[PDB]
């Protein structure tokens, strides 16, 4: 299993993830590859960002999710 | 105005559930920020009821 990481400005990253791993875990493979800071990164999807620490089970995330990553520093 | 159609592509697909109309419309007005408009429009999925 993998979730795609699409970027607000246009790069997306393929992250393997088991269905009962967790959102944190997520973030920190991703932060691994890019080296973004997690709090800098926000990690939407359903039309919010994901709870850090969370099953995939409980927002059914399927396979090959779009997750979008928004950068807090500059931008608006 | 110049590229702001790229973010508002950005807003469709980071929100499968909002009007296009709403994201062209808070788009605008918040100086194309999508970090800004973005974050707020995070914490208003909280709960329908």
């Amino acid at each position: 299993m993998q979730i795609f990481v699409k970027t607000l400005t246009g790069k997306t990253i393929t992250l393997e993830v088991e269905s009962s791993d967790t959102i944190d875990n997520v973030k920190s493979k991703i932060q691994d590859k890019e080296g973004i800071p997690p709090d800098q990164q926000r990690l939407i999807f359903a039309g919010k960002q994901l709870e850090d620490g969370r099953t995939l089970s409980d927002y059914n995330i399927q396979k090959e999710s779009t997750l979008h990553l928004v950068l807090r520093l500059r931008g608006g | 105005n110049d590229d702001h159609e790229s973010k508002l592509s950005i807003l469709m697909d980071m929100f499968p559930a909002i009007s296009k109309s709403k994201l062209q419309v808070h788009l605008l007005e918040n100086n194309n920020d999508l970090d800004l408009t973005i974050g707020l429009l995070l914490k208003e999925n909280d709960d329908k009821s």
